[PDB]
């Protein structure tokens, strides 16, 4: 059995996989929606 | 795009890093865990961009220096842990760690870092001290995320953050030392404010913003939260929002805070769908798509172009006179990248009395690039924007390919709309009377050009039997010798001079080379018949020459008039090229 | 098509089953092995089918009965695996696995079996003693591997033929008992060959054979070989390979021995490019794709399809005298699975003097299916196989759609080919002969049709200016109400009758009712000149109420000549239906 | 570690699945060839 094995999670019935996804989509409607527990460069 | 995103994790013994991974796999905590993880992958269909995320783990126990030296050279972005119930952690960060990346790695170019913080759910008062050193320290640190994997807090949330550094880069788009944007992004943002205003008012309101958001976000915005928008770049900044709408300033300072912020997919997804690469240029298979010409065939313009054009000349004529001023000229060019129109173009196609480019002149550009070489005009629809702003797959759509020459004479009916003919004469026997005489100007207009902006092509439009249809003149230097390309034509128009007698020898000369072996119907003409007439020095007679070799008979031409002159030998230049069967003894 | 191929195998302890999946995965032998291997599973680009591949093992020690029914019931393939150093291996192939597969699974659906010999290395004759009763017992074993892991003899090829059960069935083409196959694959065969010959021979030759292997197998073959293909087939039976090449039978019986040899998939590539499934029916999406119309458009084939449809008549006219016979016509509807023109087809269009469909008929019928439901027009040349005889994306790409009616009327210019004209007059006025006038036959050429097959539609060409176009007339009936497909026109053809008094009342009622108010051009013609006029019974004479109203001046037709009527009214109506807001007078 | 975990073998760098994609292309060239220790149902 190697190192040389991909081991691979399915997408589907995964909730932080789907919190990703959901994350992941751009919208413009985000000019409102804080996140806490980050800070960026030059975040006000 | 991209191959593969590698997300190496390092830190400090106990530090919680392979229980991120084991909550992460588990979506619970394990409470007893091993000292190393495997190579878990995350498949592509997690990002819109469907590009695969591997995630490696590190344990000094296990691994060696060379491994780890390795693993790091083989890697794409770097997150390093600390726990914050411990100070010898936040040390060995500035210690080891930073320099250890940045030990073999060379100065041109960094691998960008994530900052985690661990064990928060012990702590009571969340706070930061000696991190705020480090991101003034260093510029390669961007995100300093804080994180307990026991009451799941942000575990879904710091390995997106690792991948938007490497799919979403920060690097081309933002200067952290002066605090605005790169001028190559500022270059690339106003492109795409001018494509996007369908009005040329200098504003977008709520019909053309619609559209926006439909094109590159899908699933636009619901109809209160576009005022919020609206409010919060008009509080921050006095020139924003207009009576319609947004301004170029709102757009561009709505777009930098999306930057400043830490959206950078939202712009992102803006300047790739219209066209952009990650160096902020126009790639390949959207300014050059394949279109396939088989031989003997014509490129056609369809109808689809023929009102996207005449949309964007009602677009840029602001005073309404029906004629371009090189000002509306300058502001039709100012999306692409050179001025593609020189001087030349002014000589060739329609005009009005100053001198300005009209409706019709418009459209018989455009029927002449595509005619000649086709791939500069699907790279000239591309800077405009015409797979945009009407939904398709290409620019290759706009281009149609008509029937073969050989098919159109044996089945003996024609569909096509633009037909070539070429003038061959005797330099000096007024050619170019016959080529400025297609777009309506007499010898009086004809002596107020220069020569050092000539032309040689010449198209307009032609109305024979009730119908719409181009004809194109090219005028063929005196050269005693022809090539190929001066073969391929409809049909001809020999001139001869009737004040020189040797000049209907060489035209004859010419039709005994490589035109009457071919079936192409053909015309002669004769010019300057205002002046006398002299007998020509040839041994047939000009008439009895012509009337020989099956031809319709010669006409008559003079530009000497005081008004336009008469449009009557082009369209039976026209008659003869659609219908090349149809003898006039025919008709 | 397929979601996934789940692959188990069972057996006895000690028999090296475990061993198998290992030393595909490690591509060497291990000497200690785990007694159980995971769901090791193999991605989608090993099959050009694209579809993924679980390999799932089972022990007894580690599982239980109700596991292995679950794993069996959640199955698609089953490999038995005995070993060939031992005999009670053999027994209980029959005694139990064969049976408890068979113990829950109904009787109408079956999983079929593979059975696997391993430790061939320790033997030294290869065998086949009580395995041939088996076969010969369950019809479900189709293949019988031996293996060795040792040597690697056959690891890489059991899992492929266990594949091969599932994807490339051998169930509805193969039937055991009779040793022939099924009759739809013999109908599904008999298709692809008359679509294939080019000329109607009925050989295949050297030239679409290459076609043939280009389109289905791709890399075609090398010109040696094709001549061992035709001896082999000119052994095995003496109707095969004639004169040119390959016959229907030679073609079968290729196929067949492809199918009893074991090479599924030679076959299945070539029912599964030209567009069947398996079941052996044609699929959707490939006689229905989807086309978008917009409203107040019309559909026109191109320049491409008819091309295709002169090379079908060019085929199918065995005699060459320009004319279509119904034993023609019955060999070119047998690729369809209905005959889709009845006899009122044969009213409708052009004709010759027995009766017979001609090659403008064979056209103009074309040119009326895609007018009035193209879907009907997208099936039909589904059939014939328009995609795959000409290499294009579907059956699309043939249908053009042109510009809208109301930017025509704008711009004053239109680019269409087909239209349409309403005929509405009153009932026993000789309404039928005017639309019998446009293809040419006379009273007495009216007189010997029957009543039971009558037409309401006319098509036919019309030369106007030199070009070629197309005519359509519909005969509306006396309704009092019209709908609003009936107001749907390009011009109309109002007709009166001279002989009855009451009749031009009737349609300048409808000229009342729905057509003066919308800009459409309408022409008066009368009826039945030859018979004596009598004076009408309305209150303004017919040539002064068609003389108030803007109309061209009202015509004369019968059909009372002794030879064709002459075509004079229909070139007029073309030219007004080119031609809205051009009157008469500025001609 | 659940159950619920694919473990994929890669293709790349693979003789045996090489193999199988080699035996997996369709082609009417086969007429000829044998193949050893499999019997199929009516072979010959
Ligand atoms: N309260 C709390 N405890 C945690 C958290 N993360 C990890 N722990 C505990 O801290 C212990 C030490 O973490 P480990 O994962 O074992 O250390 P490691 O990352 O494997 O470090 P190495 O030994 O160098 O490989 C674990 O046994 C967890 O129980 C957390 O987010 N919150
Ligand atoms: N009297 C008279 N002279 C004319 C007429 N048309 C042209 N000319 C003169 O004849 C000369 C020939 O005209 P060009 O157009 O220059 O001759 P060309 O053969 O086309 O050669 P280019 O110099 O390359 O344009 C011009 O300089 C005019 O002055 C005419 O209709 N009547
Ligand atoms: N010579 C030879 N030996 C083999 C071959 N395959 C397996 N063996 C040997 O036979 C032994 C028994 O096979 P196993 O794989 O351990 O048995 P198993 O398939 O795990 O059966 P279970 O215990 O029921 O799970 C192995 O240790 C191998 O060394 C083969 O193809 N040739
Ligand atoms: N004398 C004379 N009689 C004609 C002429 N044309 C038609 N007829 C007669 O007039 C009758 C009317 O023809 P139809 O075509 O049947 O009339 P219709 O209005 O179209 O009604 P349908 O019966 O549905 O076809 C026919 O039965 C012919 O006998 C003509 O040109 N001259
Ligand atoms: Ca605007
Ligand atoms: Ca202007
Ligand atoms: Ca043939
Ligand atoms: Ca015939
Ligand atoms: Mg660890
Ligand atoms: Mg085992």
């Amino acid at each position: 059995l190697p190192e040389k094995l991909q081991i691979v999670k399915p997408l589907e019935g995964s909730a932080t996989l789907h919190h990703w996804q959901q994350l992941a989509q751009p919208h413009l409607g985000g000019i409102l929606d804080p996140r806490p527990g980050v800070v960026t460069k030059g975040f006000r | 795009m991209k191959k593969d995103v590698r997300i190496l994790l390092v830190g400090e013994p106990r530090v919680g890093k392979t229980s991120l991974i084991m909550s992460l796999v588990s979506e619970e905590f394990p409470e007893e865990v091993p000292p190393r993880a495997e190579e878990i992958t995350i498949p592509a269909d997690v990002t819109p961009e469907r590009v695969p995320t591997h995630i490696v783990d590190y344990s000094e126990a296990e691994q060696s220096d060379e491994q780890l030296h390795q693993e790091i050279s083989q890697a794409n972005v770097i997150c390093i842990v600390y726990a914050v119930n411990n100070k010898h952690s936040i040390d060995k960060v500035t210690s080891r760690w930073i320099p250890l990346i940045n030990e073999r790695t060379d100065k041109d170019s960094r691998l960008p870092l994530i900052l985690v913080g661990n064990k928060s759910d012990l702590v009571e008062y969340s706070s930061m001290e000696t991190i705020l050193p480090i991101m003034n320290q260093y510029t390669e640190i961007e995100t300093c995320v804080e994180c307990s994997a026991k009451n799941l807090k942000n575990i879904s949330e710091l390995f997106y953050y690792a991948q938007k550094a490497v799919l979403h880069p920060t690097g081309p788009l933002y200067c952290p030392e002066e605090k605005e944007m790169k001028p190559a992004c500022i270059k690339a943002l106003t492109r795409i404010f001018k494509i996007s205003d369908q009005d040329n008012d200098g504003t977008l309101n709520d019909a053309e913003l619609n559209f926006f958001q439909r094109i590159c976000f899908n699933t636009p915005l619901a109809p209160q939260a576009l005022e919020d928008v609206k409010n919060v770049v008009r509080k921050h900044i006095s020139d924003g929002v207009a009576d319609s709408g947004l301004t170029l300033k709102g757009f561009l300072f709505l777009h930098t805070l999306f930057i400043q912020r830490g959206r950078h997919e939202t712009t992102w997804t803006v300047l790739r769908r219209f066209g952009y690469d990650d160096d902020l240029d126009l790639t390949p298979e959207y300014l050059f798509p394949l279109l396939k010409i088989p031989p003997d065939c014509t490129t056609e313009l369809n109808h689809h172009a023929y009102l996207f054009l005449q949309s964007t000349f009602d677009k840029h004529d602001l005073d309404r006179d029906c004629a371009l001023s090189p000002d509306e000229l300058k502001d039709l060019f100012k999306v692409f990248p050179y001025i593609p129109w020189g001087p030349d173009v002014n000589n060739t196609v329609c005009t009005n009395e100053r001198g300005w480019i009209t409706y019709q002149g418009f459209l018989s550009q455009w029927t002449l690039t595509t005619y000649l070489d086709v791939q500069r005009c699907l790279e000239y629809l591309g800077y405009l924007g015409y797979s945009i702003l009407t939904e398709q797959e290409s620019q290759a759509s706009a281009v149609t390919v008509t029937r073969d020459k050989k098919i159109d004479l044996q089945k003996k009916q024609t569909q096509r709309n633009v037909f070539r003919c070429n003038v061959i004469g005797v330099k000096n026997c007024g050619k170019s009377g016959v080529l400025q005489a297609l777009l309506g100007r007499n010898l009086m207009r004809q002596k107020k050009i220069r020569e050092d902006h000539k032309s040689y092509y010449a198209i307009n439009t032609v109305y024979v039997y009730g119908q719409e249809k181009y004809l194109l003149l090219h005028d063929i230097s005196e050269s005693e010798f022809l090539t190929e390309a001066e073969i391929i034509c409809d049909v001809v128009c020999l001139v001869y001079d009737v004040s020189n007698p040797k000049s209907f020898e060489y035209c004859a000369r010419i039709f005994k080379q490589h035109f009457m072996d071919s079936r192409i119907p053909c015309l002669i003409v004769a010019a300057k018949s205002d002046l006398h007439e002299v007998k020509q020095e040839y041994s047939i007679s000009p008439t009895d020459f012509c009337r020989k070799h099956k031809m319709p008979p010669p006409q008559a031409f003079t530009c000497n008039t005081a008004d336009a002159p008469s449009k009557d030998i082009f369209v039976k230049l026209t008659t003869m090229a659609m219908y090349p069967h149809v003898t006039q003894a025919d008709l």
